[PDB]
């Protein structure tokens, strides 16, 4: 099948900017590429057909170009409502295939995460479980890594992560990570650490506690 | 106006099958194939297959051939997709879509049906207070939280101080793991505000008729 690679995977933009992104096919497909927008919680919406052809009801901001293997979607004068995912799709050969998308987000200044760690509540322990929670709040850019360590050893099982969408007020991101053990398991170790790395991190951010301080 | 009507969501058990429908209006059902597309959470669009409503003939991507079976009911202008032997990898949004005249691009889309795979029955959350570890009151702000763990199905509602504390809150999307959902929420306040002033997590889970007010107490 025909592979479509889109780039960049994420593009940080400001309203009013002119921005462009790429869809590259693994073989020549003429002009048989089509572009879709998909807003959060929305269905895909065709913007451009056959590489460059306009679609009724789509603003003139959107324009497509290219032919052969290399295709480009350009948004002249980005607007806030253009913050969305964009996919390309080819119709040269059966089966149709799609690119993996370019995501637009809003640019803002770097912001280091505020990291907080929380030992299991007495209520949960009494019931036989032990969740340790780590919040990493109000950071930018969106990419972040979190490691859990128990007595200095990395632990990957028993972890559940959740990420918020970009905040509509300050354009930051936040993250929750929860490590869940049994009470008995929890009581076999002393140190618990949530360690974060980020663009802003000169040293990894370390939040920890001992059950025996 | 063309319409491809899909239900918002379906819930199915692992190992079972589920049959999703897409009802077409505003055009002649047998003039066009019906296509189907999968989109896993946070991921891209994947073509599943298509069907000719007049002839019943079908085509499938190799990835989904055999996982998906497409049918139609001409008399109800309805296309169906049956997913077989469900696993958690099948939890995703499934769109129907209809191409343009020449079958090149996707002219119309359904809203997509979220298919959730879980063996759970209705289960009340355990709501746990998240208080800071003592000693390091640090300086400036303090962050508290609420952990809403092991419930099913969605949704829950979570507020702080009955909705009066709304700034400095992050309520995180729920995550499904081992058949149950877990959700958390943080709230951040000036450090002189707490624990001198009370902060409470209010959690409701309508499906189980659960309502809990958990005060966050220093530990």
């Amino acid at each position: 099948e025909l592979v479509m690679t889109q780039s960049p995977a994420i593009l940080s933009v400001s309203p009013g900017e002119r921005v462009s992104f790429s869809c590259r096919a693994s073989q020549i497909i003429g002009t048989s590429i089509h572009w879709y927008q998909q807003r959060t919680n929305g269905s895909p919406r065709l913007l451009i057909k056959y590489a460059s052809e306009s679609i009724s009801g789509i603003p003139s901001r959107f324009s497509g170009s290219g032919s052969g293997t290399d295709f480009t979607l350009t948004i002249n004068s980005v607007e806030s409502d253009d913050i969305a995912d964009y996919y390309c799709q080819q119709s040269n050969s059966w089966p149709v295939t799609f690119g993996a998308g370019t995501k637009l987000e809003l640019k803002r200044a770097d912001a280091a995460p505020t990291v907080s760690i929380f030992p299991p509540s007495s209520e949960q322990l009494t019931s036989g479980g032990a969740s340790v929670v780590c919040f990493l709040n109000n950071f930018y850019p969106k990419d972040i890594n979190v490691k859990w360590k128990i007595d200095g050893s990395e632990r990957q099982n028993g972890v559940l992560n959740s990420w918020t969408d970009q905040d509509s007020k300050d354009s930051t991101y936040s993250m929750s990570s929860t490590l869940t053990l049994t009470k008995d398991e929890y009581e076999r170790h002393n140190s618990y650490t949530c360690e974060a790395t980020h663009k802003t991190s000169t040293s990894p951010i370390v939040k920890s506690f001992n059950r025996a301080a | 106006e063309v319409q491809l009507q899909q239900f918002g969501a379906e819930l199915v058990k692992p190992g079972a099958s589920v049959k999703i429908s897409c009802k077409a209006s505003g055009y002649t059902f047998t003039d066009y194939n019906m296509d189907w597309v999968k989109q896993s959470h946070g991921k891209s669009l994947q073509w599943i297959g298509d069907i000719s409503p007049y002839y019943g003939s079908t085509g499938y991507s190799q990835k989904f051939k055999g996982k998906a079976t497409l049918t139609v009911d001409r008399s109800s202008s309805t296309a169906y997709m049956e997913l077989r032997s469900l696993t958690s990898e099948d939890t995703a949004v499934y769109y129907c879509a209809r191409r343009n005249y020449d079958g090149s691009w996707f002219a119309y889309w359904g809203q997509g049906t979220l298919v959730t795979v879980s063996s759970a029955k209705t289960t009340a959350p355990s709501v746990y207070p998240l208080a800071p570890v003592c000693g390091d009151t640090t300086g400036s702000s303090v962050t508290l939280g609420c952990l809403v763990k092991g419930y099913f199905p969605e949704p829950v509602t979570l507020t702080w101080n009955s909705g009066s504390l709304s700034s400095g809150v992050h309520t995180f999307p729920a995550v499904l793991q081992s058949d149950l959902y877990t959700l958390s929420s943080s709230v951040t306040v000036t450090s002189s505000t707490w624990p001198s002033q009370s902060i409470t997590c209010n959690v409701a889970h309508p499906a189980s008729s659960t309502k809990v007010d958990k005060k966050i107490e220093p530990r």
